[PDB]
């Protein structure tokens, strides 16, 4: 839900909607609050996933280490969804 | 006992399941213990403590309207008595704390009321420290009255600059601060009250300031004249910072009649 | 937000209309020898269309509890607080109290609650405390206590606490109960058609601290007990004092539900 009613529903968004054409600039700064916003919550979503897989006894990892380079994989994976989710929405607006 | 027939036919199949009683008692009595013993106001411990005692003194009276009845007077017995050991030490303990928060005062004092008062209603369900509590809550109107001073003393000035340097308030001030190292607290309590009055002198310094902040020309000359003579009347060094008073009104005067 | 740091939330209150999905929320610290060295309190209003910052911010004067809100609008918002101060919020300015309730003489004490009354065609208000005296204030104009009545138990140790208490499903002539912390659940009416005297109901046999209290909706009066780490369900009636539905005497002892 956190990960993905998000980035399935920023790219569900339509940002022109239908001279007076100013409305249009002003009806285009609102959703890009709305898509700044929702990237936010993903930007902690993601960020909070790793604090819980990281903070929890489980007696036989007191010696062995959490890797790093996956994790960083993981943060690309949500680099790379959100790159998904703009290309969709700037395709389907020039559509 | 929506039943009790007691029979012997009944009895040899209820054996078994006063005997699953005395296991289910056993196995709660383990979750009692693992929670107890865990997890083991100041006077939340002793709430602790008489909220599973007479918790689990209900059981026992349950219970007892032989053989595991052994095992579980084994852990009632110690179980319940340390517990008991815990709620005396800890009313030993306390003791010795109020005691000595006490002898400091003669934060601390919100907990130590609030405890006493806590103890106390459990302890009606030391004489001379109730009293002082009476005094000092009864008293509490005066430290109520401490913070308006201090308030006071808050909110007290460019403009106050003659007054103060007119002003001779380090005499009752002397006099708090000679306080400030039983009916004295009183007396003191009244100089305060006469320091009120001269805190609203203060803010009567400070209304006379507001009122000089704030063809047709004749009509908006006459208007600084009256702000101008209003506040000279009600002023009574002095007389040259009520001069720097009105140089000030002049000149906010042509920066505001300017534009 | 990164800010709801060290607070508890030791309240979440909801808002009253059908389709405004934002939460009233309330953020504290009790044990107040750690009370903390860092920020002063000021609760919150989120939204879920949006994860928004905090849409309007209170800042109480002392730490909020409690915070109720105003019936059925999206206008106004109360608090509670720690002295015993209770407070009043608008919509139209995020800033501190609009009308602050003052101090008078009696109620100096930690207050849980800033219960409303169907006063109709206005707002109104009552409180609770580990004193007793349950204290009534004014409606819309707010300064005056109406009926303060310092409330006594029959033999007189009239520091009787509460926390949460419940009202009627059935047009609200003040009749409510009180979850009073000490194992005993009270009650009134503030109708004196008796003397002064009306706390009817000590229903001892709760345990320990009491935490929960709601009469039952949807078609009924039986009140409910979740208090302590035994979850009941008891009934209203002069026979019955005792529950009805018992349920699991638990772990982890048990602190709030409805």
């Amino acid at each position: 839900n956190r990960v993905d009613s998000n980035l399935g529903a920023i790219s569900s968004t339509l940002l022109v909607e239908l001279e007076g054409f100013v409305e249009q600039n002003r009806f285009q700064k609102k959703q890009a609050e709305l898509l700044a916003i929702r990237n936010e919550e993903v930007r902690r979503a993601i960020e909070d996933l790793y604090t819980l897989v990281r903070n929890y006894p489980r007696e036989n990892t007191e010696d062995v280490l959490d890797e790093k380079e996956v994790s960083l994989l993981v943060r690309h994976y949500s680099k790379n969804m959100y790159n998904a989710i703009m290309q969709c929405t700037l395709n389907s607006l020039q559509a | 006992d929506s039943f009790e027939l007691d029979r012997e036919v009944i009895a040899h199949d209820l054996e078994k399941k006063h005997t699953d009683l005395l296991h289910s008692y056993a196995r709660d009595l383990k979750d009692v213990a693992d929670l107890f013993h865990q997890y083991k106001p100041y006077s939340g411990a002793a709430y602790w403590v008489r909220g599973l005692m007479e918790r689990i003194k209900d059981p026992m009276d349950r219970l007892l309207t032989s053989e595991l009845f052994r095992e579980i007077q084994r852990t009632y017995d110690h179980l319940w008595e340390e517990m008991t050991e815990y709620r005396t030490r800890a009313v030993d303990a306390w003791c010795a704390q109020v005691a000595a928060t006490s002898d400091e005062k003669l934060p601390a004092l919100v907990r130590l009321l609030r405890e006493t008062k806590y103890f106390l209603l459990l302890e009606t369900s030391s004489a001379k420290d109730l009293f002082a509590s009476a005094d000092t809550f009864r008293q509490q109107i005066s430290a109520l009255d401490l913070i308006c001073s201090i308030y006071n003393k808050v909110q007290r000035l460019a403009v106050e600059k003659p007054l103060v340097q007119q002003k001779l308030d380090a005499v009752e001030q002397a006099l708090n601060r000679g306080l400030a190292e039983i009916d004295t607290y009183i007396k003191e309590c009244m100089e305060l009250v006469k320091d009120v009055d001269l805190v609203l002198n203060t803010i009567k310094d400070n209304v006379k300031a507001t009122q000089g902040i704030l063809f047709d020309e004749l009509n908006d000359a006459f208007n600084q004249l009256i702000q101008q003579r209003h506040s000279e009347i009600r002023d009574a060094k002095g007389a040259a910072s009520w001069r720097a008073y009105v140089d000030y009104f002049s000149n906010i005067v042509i920066d505001g009649f300017s534009a | 937000d990164p800010n709801n740091i060290k607070r508890s939330a030791s309240y979440v209150n909801w808002h009253p209309d059908g389709s405004v999905p934002k939460v009233v929320v309330a953020y504290s610290i009790l044990q107040f020898q750690q009370q903390p060295a860092g920020m002063p309190l000021s609760s919150y209003i989120w939204d879920v269309n949006n994860p928004n910052t905090p849409e309007y911010e209170m800042v109480p004067t002392s730490q909020i509890c409690c915070a109720k809100f105003n019936l059925k609008d999206n206008n106004l918002v109360g608090a509670g607080q720690y002295n015993g101060q209770l407070a009043y919020f608008d919509v139209r300015k995020g800033n501190g109290p609009v009308e602050a309730t003052p101090i008078d003489i009696s109620h100096r004490d930690p207050i849980y609650d800033f219960a409303w009354l169907q006063s109709k065609t206005g707002t109104e208000c009552m409180t609770v405390s580990t004193d007793g005296n349950v204290l009534w204030w004014d409606l819309r104009k707010m300064n005056e206590c109406v009926e303060n009545m310092p409330l006594k138990e029959k033999n007189s140790e009239t520091t009787v606490g509460g926390v949460c208490l419940e009202y009627d499903t059935n047009a609200g002539p003040t009749n409510f109960m009180v979850g009073t912390e000490q194992g005993q659940i009270f009650s009134c009416n503030r109708k004196a058609k008796n003397p002064v005297d009306r706390v009817k109901y000590v229903l001892s046999g709760h345990h320990g601290p009491i935490y929960g209290l709601r009469r039952n909706p949807f078609n009924s009066k039986y009140f409910l007990s979740i208090g302590d780490w035994t979850a009941r369900v008891w009934v209203e009636d002069t026979a019955v004092k005792t529950p009805i539905l018992t349920t699991k005497y638990h772990p982890t002892y048990l602190t709030g539900g409805t």
